[PDB]
RNA sequence: CACAUUCCAACCACACCUGGCGUGUGGC
């Protein structure tokens, strides 16, 4: 049998997804499962089959506690002062040897947990993995874009998600096309795909910028804020540290050109580069332009700015669902 | 309607016109259905539909007009021919066609062709009188190719070593062995630069197998030519199909008398997608390998060639070692004494940050004396006589420090002197 | 120009192996 064993360790089908010793856990756990479904009480096995060459030895856990509940498991603190234990838990001792670990069902439940152990296996290589590319946008074509979610194939067996609240019912999809983000949650701990990618989240186009925008990644221009209703209003708010820079005029590209691009890229979304100033105050009246604004008010206590608008210019101020002014208080 | 002018529309162009048609949304579905729903409608109320592509022969006789901006991928964006066109004009694996289709009818998915208007690029009568591809006489390389641009910028002076290290003509065999991590994507990019730039007249294709989608999205859009690539989510039945198509495609531009250039990268994954696509004959070799596996990549390499009646075929493929398998080392021994224009890329230079890092030493150009004058061919054999002694690194260093600060080759290599 | 044989959302199409029997020759 021992052979045969070796012949499954070493012909596994993914060497690099599914390691040697994680082979080697994975036999053992088939076999404590295969030898909790040989005993009819509930007694738990460890293994630890001779991992290079040999064969098994089973060992009998027993967990030292004064609890009496299943005896099977059960060893009191005080009546455990012989073989030299004097511990509180870890009594996984020797008691139990000669498993079967070929038979029917044994072989069965191996393969069922072979199967659940390649798969745990695949899902955490792909998170670890392509979870690097957390910061820095991703590409690849989608699995399936379902109602709660979509699944987009990332490459060779690697899948990521994007959830169905960072879409838009303009946002439009079907399995083979090809949708970026960013990867903004990582749950390598869940039950299934864990690697959450959005859209809606404002460094995003931060980061777009990183590709196209030479001027930022140098640390000589400074992106500070990007205010985000998507599908509404895509604005942004850069700050120039130099004394030999622009902070719209470089940005914008030709007339615009490559803002235009990444708005495309961004699907289109109305994109404006604003021009945040060191105090709330020139801050919002520049979120809300091109308008004019009679009162601008600050409060703290309640947390607010009063922003009151002139007439003559409200086909600029409001916009959809004052949208124009939706990004500043956001 | 041309179809061409659809492909070069981006999808939210698409998605405008057809929000402008009225429809259902179409921005919800594929480019591919995309441009066909949006086409027939357009059709349902339109002229003549026009559109091009590269014909593909089924074993049930009719064809398939595929685009190459879809790599030539089976879709809705086909169109379909019928053998009767294949009997007529004869049609052929590989026939860049041009002309008239309309919208299927009942029951019917692939639009059908009216009129060839345009049979690679020519008269579908002078279609008829042409020459085979195989049938041709032939011939070592006789015109040269000027990769020099004269501007020595930071990127250029790259393609002047190639003139001195290894001179390319129309037809000749180029194959490039170079480890990962060596700096040959963008050698590829500014060679095909510097062809364009200088040979605006040959057709130039490019060949991306199982290579990742950045670079093949950055080189699409960056040089000029039909970028038909096959990413790695694809199985080996795509990236042979490309394989197929364009080296069918250029056989036939070949045989109408017009010079085509061939860039593959690289050549040891097409040949694994051979490999791994080719049922098993029972012989292996080491590392999985069939010994008729590489029959169909030997052909695609020996295709290319400098044709006496006209036209001519230069093939650069791209060879990988030094990354430890067995297939790249057998596949590289078995091409080694193939290809007549050997480009070597040792690592051991790129590792010190010295562009290009080409082993100046072990590279070299069967028959180059068909390519350059006397006097040429002559400094050539005194530099290489010159730089031969020295080391690898040592001698690119010298090569690179001393094409800096002259700018045309020929004086490089008076200054040599 | 012309025949035209199409890469084939729920799902109709992808269902089954087996016994005792038979051939030829001879007999009145």
């Amino acid at each position: 049998m021992n052979k045969e064993i070796l012949a499954v360790v070493e012909a596994v089908s993914n060497e690099k997804a599914l390691p040697r010793e994680k082979i080697f856990e994975a036999l053992e756990s088939a076999l404590a499962t295969a030898t909790k479904k040989k005993y009819e009480q509930e007694i738990d096995v460890r293994v630890q089959i001779d991992r290079k060459s040999g064969d098994f030895d089973t060992f009998r856990r027993w967990l030292v506690v004064d609890e009496v509940t299943q005896p099977t498991k059960e060893i009191t603190l005080e009546a455990a002062r012989y073989e030299d234990e004097s511990l509180n838990l870890g009594d996984y001792v020797e008691d139990q040897i000669e498993s079967v670990t070929f038979d029917r069902i044994t072989t069965q439940t191996a393969k069922q947990v072979i199967v659940q152990k390649v798969r745990e296996a695949e899902r955490a290589m792909v998170v670890d993995q392509f979870r690097e590319h957390e910061g820095e946008i991703i590409t690849g074509v989608v699995k399936k874009v379902n109602r709660d979610n979509i699944s987009l194939d990332l490459g060779n067996n690697a899948e990521a998600v994007i959830l169905r609240e960072d879409m838009l019912p303009r946002e439009n999809f079907r399995p083979g096309d090809r949708v970026r983000g960013v990867l903004y949650s990582v749950r390598p701990e869940a039950r299934g795909a864990q690697l959450f990618v959005t859209r809606s989240k404002p460094e995003m186009l931060i980061e777009l910028f990183r590709i196209e925008v030479p001027e930022i990644g140098e640390e000589v221009i400074e992106i500070k804020a990007a205010a985000r209703d998507p599908g509404s209003r895509a604005k942004i708010a850069v700050k120039t540290n130099d004394k030999r820079i622009d902070p719209v005029g470089a940005c914008v590209g030709m007339r615009g050109a490559r803002v235009q691009a990444v708005s495309t890229e961004l699907g289109g979304e109305r994109i404006d580069i604003v021009l945040w100033d060191d105090n709330p105050a020139q801050f919002v009246i520049n979120a809300m332009a091109p308008a004019d604004v009679a009162s601008i008010v600050v409060d703290e206590d309640k947390h607010t700015m009063d922003i009151a608008v002139e007439a003559g210019n409200l086909a600029q101020a409001i916009g959809r669902n004052g949208q124009n002014v939706r990004l500043a208080s956001q | 309607m041309n179809l061409t002018e659809l492909k070069n529309t981006p999808v939210s162009e698409l998605i405008t016109l057809g929000e402008n048609m009225g429809l259902e949304n179409l921005a919800r579905m594929r480019k591919q259905d995309i441009i066909f729903a949006i086409l027939k409608q357009h059709a349902k109320s339109g002229e003549d539909i026009f559109g091009d592509g590269v014909l593909e022969i089924l074993q049930d006789g009719f064809g398939f007009l595929r685009s190459a901006d879809s790599s030539y991928l089976a879709g809705p964006d086909d169109i379909y021919v019928s053998p009767s066109q294949i009997r007529r004009f004869n049609l052929r694996t590989g026939d860049t066609i041009s002309g008239k289709i309309r919208p299927p009818k009942e029951g019917e998915r692939y639009f059908a062709l009216l009129k060839v208007n345009e049979v690679n690029f020519d008269k579908p009568e002078n279609a008829r009188n042409k020459i085979l591809f195989e049938n041709l006489t032939p011939l070592h390389a006789n015109s040269r190719l000027r990769m020099e641009r004269g501007n020595g910028s930071t990127e250029d002076l790259t393609a002047r070593v190639l003139d001195l290290a290894s001179p390319i003509g129309r037809g000749q065999r180029g194959l490039i062995v170079a480890p990962p991590k060596a700096g040959k994507t963008m050698l590829l990019q500014n060679i095909a630069q510097s062809i364009a730039y200088n040979h605006p007249d040959c057709v130039l294709m490019v060949l991306l197998i199982d290579e990742r989608p950045e670079e093949v999205t950055e080189m699409q859009r960056l040089v000029k030519g039909e970028v038909v690539a096959s990413t790695f989510d694809e199985p080996a039945s795509r990236h042979v199909q490309v394989a197929e198509m364009v080296i069918e495609k250029a056989k036939r531009l070949v045989e109408h008398k017009k010079d085509v250039i061939i860039l593959l990268d690289s050549i040891t994954r097409l040949a694994r997608a051979y490999n791994t696509v080719v049922p098993a004959s029972g012989k292996v070799l080491t590392g999985g390998v069939d010994a008729n596996a590489l029959h169909r990549p030997k052909r695609f390499f020996g295709a290319a060639r400098n044709v006496e009646e006209g036209g001519s075929l230069t093939i650069i493929a791209t060879a990988l070692i030094d990354t430890g398998s067995k297939m790249d080392e057998v596949i590289y021994e078995e091409f080694k004494g193939t290809g007549n224009m050997e480009l070597h890329l040792s690592r051991k230079i790129a590792e010190k940050r010295v562009f290009p890092a080409i082993d100046y030493n072990r590279s070299g150009t069967r028959k180059e004396e068909l390519l350059t004058t006397q006097e040429e061919l002559q400094k050539m054999w005194i530099l290489r006589k010159i730089i031969h002694p020295m080391g690898e690194i040592d001698a690119m260093e010298f090569l690179i420090n001393k094409l800096a600060m002259t700018k045309t080759n020929d004086d490089f290599f008076e200054m040599m002197k």
